[PDB]
């Protein structure tokens, strides 16, 4: 029964129905029926006069649910597709599904526009020497309390066509993977579908990811990566194909986000799950004034029921659309469109790539240490799926260059973002302070030929110094950051 | 002499202001709690403090919501909206340290004294 | 006076003497939108006009000054003009610069002709005299009130139009005293445009089923706060229900019937549950009192007691067992005199066809009101927000044709919608007690609520004051009294100004009250200095900016004109 | 307040039927299932007598 | 008391019109001194009295109404150019352009002025309300030569 509409304190009960003719193979479990049908009893083998009741299916309607068991097949109707290539023909789509996504969460835009590349997906591709590339995105928000990320787990739950919500304390090793269970009548043992059976060809969500214990964490690998999952038990071995896209919600280790505190500190994850994961979001909260009057005011025309008006009122304007189209439309880009890169844009994402990695280097040079969010070309291979889903918005076959830099963009905002989180310091702050005094400017080629080529620091301290004086307000840059001028 | 009103009445008066009365937010002034929340988000930077996140705000929603509850009336009163925001700025400053509980109970002062 | 009823086939044959031309278009009908009366009275005139190939352009008008602005920009090749629902109050010579010497045409003997007619279709009583009498440009179809009442303030204003020391000031202010007697008198309304419009139609031969619906509907929905019409012209509608219906049947795709059957006072009773009609309706809430808790137990109650279930009730009327529906009325003449509900029967028309199901007058006039209403660098947006309006009537007269019942569909789920909002907006004023007594009116502001923007629409606001006033009216420990709504646009930033008539409970049975707030509203507009519309065609409507609203309310309880 | 809901059980104290017709109450302590049996029939004629036609409802 | 006195208006207490907002926006021109006793002052065209504007504050001697036009004109200028030279900073990152043409910054925030888009239009608005109201009509000119 449907969860919304239970009694309480009680256990949702199944109840055994039965189709038959074409009315057979017509749901994928996990979906959301209305089912018209006479409640007929029939005498099951299994105390007094009990005769188990069953539902003699006559008619199945679900608009979450299309096309029976996939087989990529086009059954939206004329009107409706002319409908979904003008919104394909849309100038400013983009924003349209971004905006779709959590109406009544103030900000997390990125997030909002991972989300989006989430639902729609990169492409699967097929070499000849049987090489199968991912063409899904994993996307992991990693972050303070208070940030709605659930809440975002759950919206993403209602807007997929195919989604599970699962948890990190709830859950099992053979609970989101397919477990293996044993027939009562027959003795022999079959596999029973998991989570992450439900949840093939759709999206996944996990809730609490980094509460999940350390044995139930690791049989997701093969299950995010290889897209099945290799069971040999109880004398069955098979590869089940899984082709789920994760959406994990967590925090860190300590209660909130420090940014006084190392990144390293924060994250007890192996550098393997966050290699597999395509966008880490870390998030946090920094109290501006502004940010918190309006999230205040936003949450309070939530709670009087203003929202529901400006929701309703934007609908019509047609810069929002509802979950049923946005569903909709999901299902016809992952069933229509599955698009290629144009030569050009190789060169730019190629290089793109190494400069990030050559930032890696920067990033990890003076930590001396490892980094526990690494780049590596799975990385790439996750921003290849962010183009291709880019241009899975709007039905385009060609991956442009437009979409390339947003891709990039989207990266920045999220990976480079995470991954950017003795006397030298205090000897430079006196010198400098003594050095140029209140109200003056240096440029920086003085700052270079005096205190490199003197070698009374290293380079690396200067430009480390250089911006701990900056977030210290007291010395800023000016003039396209060719001097240093001191605010006082 | 221990109670005003009896057990047995106020065990069905707290189920039958739980299954029957749904408080709403219509009237409220909402602009008050605004600034009551950002400044409990500007006091909130130290570093042991209490933390006070979107939550907190939909905490005093619901204490307000309950407050109206309690009377059985349906709409929530501005009364509602300044015991919701003393409850809460008493609990915020209960918890802080006692060398700035004299301070932060006078940058409070003006929103549930009045 | 100069149009009796048993010439408006004259008037007709005039307007093809002026537009009967294959060659250009020369008759254009000015309608006043957000009217159900008028949506109808235009759709028979429009039918009409399209049998006989009349050219026609029908323009809705939502306010006074888009009345004046539209007829500014009219070309002079135009010679007939319709004002459907309005042009009945003012003096549209004064209004609309009309002076007769540059608009005649071959004065020669006392014969007048002009170049341009111009015909009013009014239903507000209060007739302007220069219009109706001193006027050969503005031709009014009168429903007959000339002939019984207005003699006096005929030869009043014929001996004060003729005679431009005691004899004089004797005579003169005492025909001044008639005649300002007759002015400064509140609005009401006798008789609907669609059963003038079906007159029309009886003098001239053009009558059928559908013009016969049409004028259904028209005179179904003045039921509202002017049961008397309705009351009135029952009588004709059943002799016409019976003159044109055929001889008899098995139900077949396409015969068309309409019958008088019993036809009960709820809302949306064949395309909604029972549970629903009779919690959403104005009149058992209006007795049983059904917005505080102790109204839905008696509802439950009295479901007990009419043997219904709730599990029953709640289902939809179509699917609905008709084990209860079929002697639904023995069940009503039973159990619903203890609770008090005796004027629930009541006998309407009920027009089906084919096998889509039937529909009645009242559920077809809440549809087609709620398609008037929510149908789809501050004067943009007042003028977007009027073509807006515009927009919903069109839809609303796109939902009239036969062939789109799918908008009439949409209308109905509008409608439950709508009383939904009503229904909510209701018990929100009712329960925190907004309503305020100042001693010669009623006082309700609404400051803050549910779904505010629904509001800054007219009927929707006219269909909360009638709720209020159906909900106050059967309370007579307060006696009548006029009621002011306001509700505020914080957009447009205006607080929109309704004036509501009390009326006397359903089940007595009298001279009706009339609407005393256009007299008031115009006399502080012209004393104060207020920034006021006084655009709207029912001039009970106007709109107030925020700051002046408290002094506005101050003169207006000062004021004993109301 | 049977009717109200449309529920069909209708509570009754035993302690009242201590205080006022004892016999009735031993009766039921007794042989509970035939004095149940009546108790229906008189306990839906005195639903009938306050709600008439609650057969069709249950 | 301000809660009391609020109440009469039917107001709340943290209304959005109950708050104070300073009504006079300050037009300053810097050190404008007197030739007589050499006293450089700032002259605030719009909080001060019209009596103590156009004569010193200390010798009260009339300043010739040119120069005053002269020093608003280079004011003007001096905002306008302040606008025209200007680096662009992240949304986000809060970094100065060092790259003088790009996309975005690498922390993916948009580029923003240092001055806000709305400051240099108030600064030119009261200009213009401050030359109908004292009557420069070489402003007033100036202002007519910028819109076209
Ligand atoms: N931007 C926002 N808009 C609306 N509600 C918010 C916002 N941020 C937080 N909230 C509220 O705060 C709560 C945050 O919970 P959440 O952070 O999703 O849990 P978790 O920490 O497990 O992810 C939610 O219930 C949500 O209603
Ligand atoms: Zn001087
Ligand atoms: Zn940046």
């Amino acid at each position: 029964e449907i969860p919304e509409l239970v009694p309480v304190g009680e256990m949702p009960r199944n109840l055994t129905m039965t189709c038959d003719r074409y009315l057979t193979n017509k749901v994928i479990p996990g979906t959301r029926v209305t089912i018209v049908g006479i409640y007929s009893i029939y005498n099951s083998k299994n105390g007094v006069a009990i005769r188990t009741p069953y539902i003699k299916i006559l008619g199945i309607q679900s608009d979450v649910e299309t096309s029976s068991i996939w087989n990529s097949v086009t059954m939206f109707t004329e009107e409706e597709e002319e409908e979904f290539l003008q919104l394909s023909r849309n100038p400013k789509l983009y924003e349209i599904l971004t905006n779709s996504i959590a109406p009544s969460i103030f900000g997390n835009e990125d997030i909002k526009k991972a989300i989006v590349c989430l639902l729609m997906g990169g492409s699967k591709k097929i070499l000849p020497d049987g090489m199968r590339l991912r063409g899904d995105i994993n996307v992991l928000l990693l972050g303070d309390p208070g940030t709605a990320k659930s809440q975002l787990l759950k919206f993403v739950e209602k807007v997929s066509p195919i989604a599970v919500y699962t948890s990190g304390k709830g859950s099992s090793a053979a609970g989101l993977t397919a477990s293996v269970q044993r027939d009562p009548m027959t003795r022999e043992f079959y596999l029973e579908g998991g989570a992450m059976v439900l949840a093939d060809g759709g999206v996944v969500c996990i809730d609490e990811f980094d509460k999940m214990r350390d044995e139930d964490r690791v049989a997701i690998h093969e299950a995010m990566e290889q897209q099945t999952i290799s069971i040999a038990k109880a004398g069955i071995t098979t590869v089940l194909n899984s082709r789920t896209s994760v959406l994990a919600a967590a925090n860190p280790i300590y209660g909130r986000y420090d940014d006084l505190k190392s990144p390293g500190d924060n994250i007890d994850f192996q550098t393997t799950i966050l290699s597999r994961f395509d966008m880490i979001f870390i998030v946090k909260d920094d109290h501006n004034e502004e940010r918190d009057i309006s999230i205040a005011n936003h949450v309070i025309n939530i709670h009087t029921g203003n929202a529901n008006a400006m929701q309703n009122q934007q609908e019509e304007n047609g810069s929002e659309i509802s979950i049923e189209k946005m569903k909709r439309y999901i299902t016809y880009c992952r069933l229509k469109c599955a698009p290629r890169l144009s030569p050009q844009a190789a060169e730019k994402l190629s290089s793109n790539f190494v400069t990030i990695r050559k930032q890696l280097l920067i990033n990890e040079l003076e930590s001396t240490e490892r980094s526990s969010i690494p780049i590596t070309i799975r990385q790439l291979e996750a921003i290849i799926r962010i183009t291709e889903s880019l241009a899975k918005l709007e039905l385009s076959p060609i991956a442009q260059e437009r979409h390339v830099d947003e891709a990039i963009r989207l990266f920045q905002a999220s990976t480079m973002d995470a991954a950017s989180q003795l006397s030298e310091i205090r000897r430079f702050e006196q010198e400098l302070k003594r050095r140029l005094p209140i109200g003056w400017s240096t440029s920086y080629q003085t700052l270079r030929r005096e205190f490199v080529d003197t070698h009374r620091f290293s380079q690396l301290a200067l430009d480390k110094a250089l911006y701990a004086l900056e977030k210290h307000e007291t010395i800023q840059l000016r003039h396209q950051g060719q001097n240093i001028y001191r605010s006082g | 002499e221990i109670s005003p009103i009896p057990q047995e009445l106020l065990m069905k008066y707290i189920h039958y202001a739980r299954t029957k009365i749904y408080p709403k937010l219509h009237q409220m002034d909402m602009d008050k709690v605004s600034r009551v929340y950002a400044d409990l988000r500007r006091e909130s930077i130290s570093t042991g403090s209490f933390p006070i996140t979107v939550r907190h705000l939909e905490s005093i929603l619901r204490i307000a919501e309950s407050f109206a509850k309690m009377r059985l009336s349906e709409f929530v009163s501005s009364y509602d909206l300044d015991r919701a925001i003393k409850v809460v700025v008493d609990s915020f400053v209960d918890a802080q340290k006692v060398s700035v509980r004299r301070q932060l109970r006078r940058s409070f002062a003006i929103y549930t004294l009045g | 006076m100069y149009y009796g009823i048993s010439q408006f086939s004259e008037a007709y044959n005039k307007i093809l003497r002026n537009s009967s031309s294959h060659s250009s278009c020369q008759l254009v009908i000015f309608v006043s939108c957000l009217n159900i009366d008028a949506l109808c009275a235009t759709k028979m005139l429009s039918l009409l006009f399209k049998k006989q190939l009349v050219q026609s352009q029908i323009v809705p008008i939502f306010g006074y000054s888009e009345l004046r602005r539209h007829y500014s920009q009219l070309d002079d090749n135009i010679n007939s003009l319709l004002l459907v629902g309005f042009g009945g109050v003012i003096d549209l010579e004064a209004f609309l610069e009309i002076d007769p010497q540059e608009y005649v045409i071959d004065t020669d003997s006392g014969e007048q002709s002009f170049r341009r007619d111009i015909y009013v279709l009014d239903a507000h009583r209060p007739w302007n005299l220069d219009n109706i009498f001193g006027s050969q440009i503005i031709q009014c179809f009168d429903d007959g009130t000339v002939d019984d009442t207005l003699g006096e303030q005929k030869e009043a204003y014929y001996k004060l139009l003729e005679l431009d020391r005691k004899q004089r000031k004797k005579q003169i202010h005492e025909y001044e005293g008639v005649l300002e007697e007759y002015y400064s008198q509140g609005t009401t309304v006798v008789n609907s445009i669609s059963a003038q419009i079906y007159s029309l139609l009886s003098a001239i031969g053009e009558t059928n089923l559908s013009n016969l619906w049409l004028n259904i509907l028209g005179t179904t929905s003045l039921d509202i706060a002017y049961a008397q019409v309705y009351n009135r012209l029952y009588p004709l509608l059943q002799d016409e229900v019976k003159r044109l219906t055929p001889s008899s049947s098995v139900k077949t795709p396409d015969t068309l019937t309409l019958n008088i059957q019993p036809d009960y006072y709820l809302f949306l009773l064949r395309h909604s549950s029972l549970y629903d009609s009779f919690y959403y309706s104005n009149y058992v809430n209006a007795k049983l009192s059904l917005w505080n808790e102790n109204g839905k137990k008696r509802l439950h109650k009295m479901f007990a007691r009419m043997g219904i279930p709730l599990s029953t009730a709640q289902e939809t009327w179509l699917y609905m067992d008709h084990s209860i529906k079929r002697e639904l009325g023995i069940i009503f003449d039973k159990n619903l005199d203890r609770y008090g509900l005796q004027d629930i029967i009541r006998d309407g028309f009920v027009r089906t066809l084919g096998y889509r199901g039937s529909i009645s007058a009242s559920e077809f006039v809440e549809a087609l009101t709620a398609l008037l209403e929510v149908g789809n660098n501050s004067a943009q947006k007042l003028t977007n927000l009027r073509k807006r309006w515009v927009s919903n009537f069109w839809l609303s007269w796109d939902a009239l044709d036969d062939r789109k019942v799918e908008l009439l569909n949409r209308g109905i789920q509008l409608a439950q919608d709508l009383q939904r909002a009503i229904f909510n907006t209701g018990v929100a004023i009712l329960e925190k007690k907004l309503i305020k007594h100042l001693r010669i009116y009623r006082l309700c502001v609404l400051q803050d609520g549910p779904d505010l923007d629904l509001y800054r629409n007219p009927l929707t606001l006219l269909r909360l004051g009638n709720w209020l006033i159906e909900c106050c009216a059967e309370s007579e420990d307060k006696q009548l009294l006029p009621m002011v709504l306001a509700s505020i646009d914080e957009n447009t930033d205006t607080y929109l100004v309704a004036g509501l008539t009390p009326r006397y409970p359903r089940g007595l049975d009298k001279k009706p009250i009339l609407n005393n707030f256009s007299m008031a509203f115009q006399q502080i507009t012209a004393e104060t200095d207020a920034k006021v519309r006084i655009d709207n065609f029912e001039s009970s409507i106007i709109e107030i900016r925020r700051e002046d609203l408290s002094p506005f309310l101050e003169k207006l309880t000062l004021s004993g004109l109301l | 307040t049977l009717g109200e809901m449309n529920s069909e059980s209708l509570e009754v104290n035993y302690r009242h039927l201590a205080e006022s017709k004892a016999i009735l109450a031993l009766f039921l302590a007794k042989c509970p299932e035939e004095m149940l049996k009546i108790f229906d029939l008189v306990a839906m004629e005195a639903t009938e007598l306050h709600y008439p036609d609650y057969a069709r409802i249950h | 008391l301000r809660k009391e006195l609020l109440k009469i208006f039917e107001l709340r207490e943290f209304a959005k019109v109950a708050e104070f907002k300073d009504p006079s926006l300050s037009l300053v021109v810097p050190d404008f001194l007197c030739e007589y006793c050499f006293f450089i002052s700032d002259i605030d065209f719009c909080k001060a009295a019209p009596e103590s504007i156009f004569s010193c504050v200390r010798c009260h001697k009339a300043f010739n109404q040119v120069l005053l036009q002269e020093h608003l004109i280079q004011k003007l200028r001096s905002d306008i150019e302040s606008y025209l030279i200007q680096d662009l900073r992240c949304s986000r990152c809060h970094k100065v352009k060092r790259d003088y043409m790009s996309a975005h910054c690498p922390c993916a925030g948009a580029w923003e002025g240092t001055l806000p888009r709305e400051s240099i239009v108030q600064k030119l608005n009261v200009f213009k309300q401050v030359a109908k109201y004292y009557g420069f009509d070489i402003l007033l000119s100036c202002i007519a030569d910028l819109t076209i």
